[PDB]
């Protein structure tokens, strides 16, 4: 997941929905861990040690952003 | 619980939820494929689109529609529509609420069955019925006796109504259609020198024939004006900006329902399928369908189509017979607003196929419940 | 462990590690041998030189590009040349890393074949792929739609992609060049009185072309104001530190560009052949590829290019329809960026040719994998 | 009075006078214009040339075809080859003698307006009618039913007749092309080094596309067979002396016309085209039409395209129903065969354009009489 929120943060046009989308292709039915809620694609879900989580999309490229420009 | 309220067709897929004023997820009905070899990587190709989707894409794609005439000929696109439509574009979960899905009479007995098999098995719904969409016409406008004449792309179809009885006797059908009236826009817009071959170019002279075409009054007296005059002659501007000027063809365009011997089929216009109709019903009735003709679907929606029928059936019936013609504005989607109502009333809920129903008939049950 | 990325042309060759902002090696892809007779003893006479030593040394050499649009003609000095790149000027060992290789679209396949049987077997690479010039173009401008048009020395190519999809109909291919822009240079400079015959004068007339040329908004207007007044006239300094005056000539030299008459083809110019690129593409696209036109490599430099192209195509292309021509300043190393940009992507990771599936299936392996 | 017998295309003009055997003027139809400065003095330089002529100098000239997918598409060139046809090369005057002249289906009436206009008005000649080719080529085979597959350079279209009816809604067109397999002949030849881009070489790939392709009876076995073995692999020699070899490309080229996704249309081949053709005919004809099947035209004269019609209809077709391809050899001239037997029926005599006809209507008599 971070290693592809990674790619999608340098990608052209990258987005939350080509992210989720790229989630999907890679793991939805390739590890009993990842799932993706039913009734929504902006969401994953991961089994963790205690408990699912539903985690959103729409925060993630946004916030994983770093660049800083030396110049500054 | 709001049972849903689907419409499928060739073209447009209209569903909401029972009570609603008006549909909630309108998009067109195609599904769609790639056709050109993904060169970036890493993009996230997917493999097809559905609806608005395909519609946006359409220049990448082959559009294919998974019903033709009415009729489901490939059902895992079908299949992909309805997944689309539950869980993408109403976002709700098909275990909750029972679902109502609509058909054109006289269809095969396999396309219900298959499309109850898929509704219990492939979403679980947990009722579901099978409506008449001429039957549905007259609950949206109002009334309990007339003679429907309903026309989308594909099936055209008349159904009389007596008091709530339908006479099917005197069920007509035919296949004029939105779909074969923009292949004879196609084929008589290539006179001008315009020619529109793939699928994406058919979607454009769809939208040409929506824009521009008005059903001619009196058809040689047009023709006749056409040919004298510029007047008539009006032009519409490509998706890449190129203008094009279209005559006295956008009138021919929508006639050959009047008149099916343009695209090559023998069987009589609308207008004399509706009089033929009318005649195959008791003679008592007949003034109360006369007095009542309920146009319902996209193909209806033409300038001047129901002044033209008005006039020719007048012209085919007797002279004292008032005839009238009842085309309200929303009659595009009154299908489903009858399906809203009809799913809504309390009197109904005796009347879904149930799930346990189903495991103890099979799926053939829709035939003896439904119609 | 991070890839190599490294891009041949003629002209310069590009190189450096994936990830980088920049290329970390860039030098002029020659292989140079002496042409006179070594009198002193213990110089150190060199067999061949490569590179910037040839640029230093070449009043001395004969200058041979092993690259003639972009076609490898002799498979000796590109193994040289890659020889220099690897060891003498990045300082790793192919051993350890991924390589990426960049290629102009519609070449020979045994240009790849050869290319890849190289590295697998002479350089013992562990996994390499080849890129298309103008896709890596644009992910260096940063956008999944357009037509690039990308020129270089040699081939010069219009490849129009939308969302990330090709349209192999569509691709483009012109043998426009800097190179025959030269050659064009040194014939007409010929008219003023000035002779550039070997090939170490030709890099000085390559400098001349750099330096001082720029393409004319308007033709006939600029020469008729050249005819008119001298300020237009510009002067440069030879090595050896003559004076030469050049005129008219110097926007002469890149129109031909626009009129291929002049060097003699009749094939139209990079302006008509983007347009009839566009024109092959299908219509719901067109619109997105006249809002993205995305120029690449050296050849398109000259001040003024863009201008001329984006006046010249609006001329061509319909009247309401907003052309907007993308020329980054970057623009001459952006297919090498692009190549960095790929090769970072984890996704790519999949898709390197490896040395098993080499050993397994021969070098014809790359047309199954690469393209 | 014999009248003239001409058939336009795109390729070859064919003309000579009805009730001849065969054509007495055969040229491929161009209009070349010189493109290098003439240096000598009292050379006897021509403004353009046409026909022959055009093809012994082509390699100074710039060769353009004033009709492609059989529209006129400049009036001028058209004029001049019309010109060269009744002056220079059939040496009559058209004063004298009614002419026929032949179209595609399905083309735009200005076509026949300006055709016709300018036969009256420009050549005055008596009188004049305008065929489709495809129903020519029943009168050529000695039939009067039967489905005509017809594919030249530009056009290729599908007509079915039976007892001398058409049936208009059943016509198809296709673009596919002598011309676009010489196109993708083009495109796929450079994969194994050699690079045709002038229009002069446009017209050597032809001659290698008629001297060496043959349709693959089964595509994907002779690819393996090609990948296996040199056995398949052919060789030409261009016009000064260089060899080149050719391999698997050229069966690769004419299969495009059974799946034009290699140039990069969706429509489906000229078998799909016919079996497709064939099904929206009305179901009594369909076995006449399976038994009678008419090739016309030069882009059905490669090597096993009648066997691999035949197997992949028969594939199509239901098991029991008969499939019948009918080649003739002669099938190039079919067409004007067809229009000399016309021409030649006493029946035919009533049913010219007259000059005066023509004075009283003006040019949109055509439309009225001729279809
Ligand atoms: C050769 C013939 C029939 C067929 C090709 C023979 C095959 C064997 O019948 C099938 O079983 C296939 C299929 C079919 C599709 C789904 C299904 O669950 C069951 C059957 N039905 C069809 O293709 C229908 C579809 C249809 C049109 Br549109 N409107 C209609 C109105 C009402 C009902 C159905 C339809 N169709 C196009 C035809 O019949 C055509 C007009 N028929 C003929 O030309 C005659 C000469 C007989
Ligand atoms: C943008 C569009 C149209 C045009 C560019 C818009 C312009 C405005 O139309 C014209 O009026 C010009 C001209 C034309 C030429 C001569 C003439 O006496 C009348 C018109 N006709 C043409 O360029 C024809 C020629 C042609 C091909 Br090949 N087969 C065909 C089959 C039947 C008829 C004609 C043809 N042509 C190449 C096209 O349509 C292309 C395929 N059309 C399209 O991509 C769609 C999306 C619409
Ligand atoms: C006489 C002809 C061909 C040749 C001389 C005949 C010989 C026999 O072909 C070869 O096999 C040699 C070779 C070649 C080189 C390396 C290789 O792994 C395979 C072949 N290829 C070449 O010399 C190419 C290189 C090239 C230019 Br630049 N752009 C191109 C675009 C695409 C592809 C290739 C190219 N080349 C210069 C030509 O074709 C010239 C333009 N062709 C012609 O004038 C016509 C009339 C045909
Ligand atoms: N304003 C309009 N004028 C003419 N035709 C229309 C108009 N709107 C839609 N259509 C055509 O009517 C058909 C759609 O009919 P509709 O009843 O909406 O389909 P469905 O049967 O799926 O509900 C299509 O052929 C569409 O192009
Ligand atoms: N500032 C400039 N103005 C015009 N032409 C240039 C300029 N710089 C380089 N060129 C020319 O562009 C060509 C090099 O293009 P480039 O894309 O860098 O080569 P490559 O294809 O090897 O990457 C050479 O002909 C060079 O002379
Ligand atoms: N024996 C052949 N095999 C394959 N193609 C041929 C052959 N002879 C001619 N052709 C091609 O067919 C086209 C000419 O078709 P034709 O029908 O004669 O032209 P027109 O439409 O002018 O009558 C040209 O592309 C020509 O190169
Ligand atoms: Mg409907
Ligand atoms: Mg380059
Ligand atoms: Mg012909």
């Amino acid at each position: 997941v971070l290693d592809l929120l990674d790619e999608e943060c340098k990608m052209p046009k990258g987005s939350d929905d080509t992210w989720a989308q790229k989630l999907y292709n890679t793991h939805l039915n390739k590890c009993a861990l990842f799932e993706k809620p039913r009734l929504s694609n902006k969401a994953f879900i991961i089994k963790h040690f205690a408990d699912k989580v539903e985690y959103q999309c729409e925060g993630f490229l946004e916030k994983n952003k770093d660049t800083v420009y030396e110049e500054q | 619980t709001t049972a849903l309220v689907c419409d499928n067709g060739s073209g447009l897929v209209k569903a909401g939820f029972a009570g609603d004023d008006a549909p909630r997820a309108v998009f067109p009905s195609i599904v769609g494929r790639p056709r050109h070899q993904g060169v970036m990587v890493g993009m996230g190709q997917k493999d097809s689109y559905v609806g608005d989707e395909a519609q946006s894409k359409r220049g990448i794609l082959t559009l294919k529609y998974p019903i033709e005439h009415g009729i489901i000929t490939n059902w895992d696109d079908m299949e992909k529509i309805w997944h689309h439509t539950f869980y993408n574009e109403l976002r709700v979960a098909p275990e909750e609420h029972p679902t109502l899905l609509t058909e054109a009479p006289l269809n095969p007995k396999a396309n219900r069955e298959k499309m109850t098999q898929i509704m219990f098995e492939t979403f679980n719904v947990p009722a579901m019925y099978v409506a008449i969409q001429a039957v549905l016409s007259l609950y949206a406008s109002g009334r309990t006796t007339g003679i429907v004449l309903d026309s989308g792309d594909g099936v055209t179809h008349n159904v009389p109504i007596y008091e709530g009885y339908a006479l099917p006797h005197a069920i007509m059908r035919l296949d004029l259609a939105g779909r074969d009236l923009t292949d004879y826009l196609m084929k008589i817009l290539t006179e001008r020198g315009y020619s529109f071959v793939t699928t994406a170019e058919r979607e454009i002279v769809r939208d040409i024939k929506e824009k521009l075409c008005y059903v001619a009054l009196d058809f040689e007296n047009e023709m006749a004006t056409a040919a004298s005059s510029s007047s008539l002659e009006k032009s519409y501007e490509l998706p890449d900006g190129q203008v094009i000027t279209i005559g006295n063809e956008r009138f021919r365009c929508p006639e050959t329902l009047f008149q099916p011997s343009f695209i090559g089929m023998e069987s009589a216009g609308i207008h004399e399928t509706t009089y033929n109709s009318i005649m195959k019903c008791d003679i008592d009735i007949r003034k109360d369908l006369y007095a009542n003709n309920v146009m319902s679907g996209g193909t209806t929606m033409y300038p001047g189509i129901a002044d033209r029928m008005q006039k020719e059936i007048t012209a085919l019936a007797p002279s004292t017979m008032k005839i009238k013609i009842i085309a309200p504005p929303e009659r595009k989607y009154s299908v489903w607003i009858g399906g809203s109502i009809l799913a809504s009333l309390s009197t109904f809920q005796q009347m879904w196929i149930t799930k346990q129903e189903y495991d103890e008939a099979g799926p053939s049950i829709v035939h003896r419940k439904c119609f």
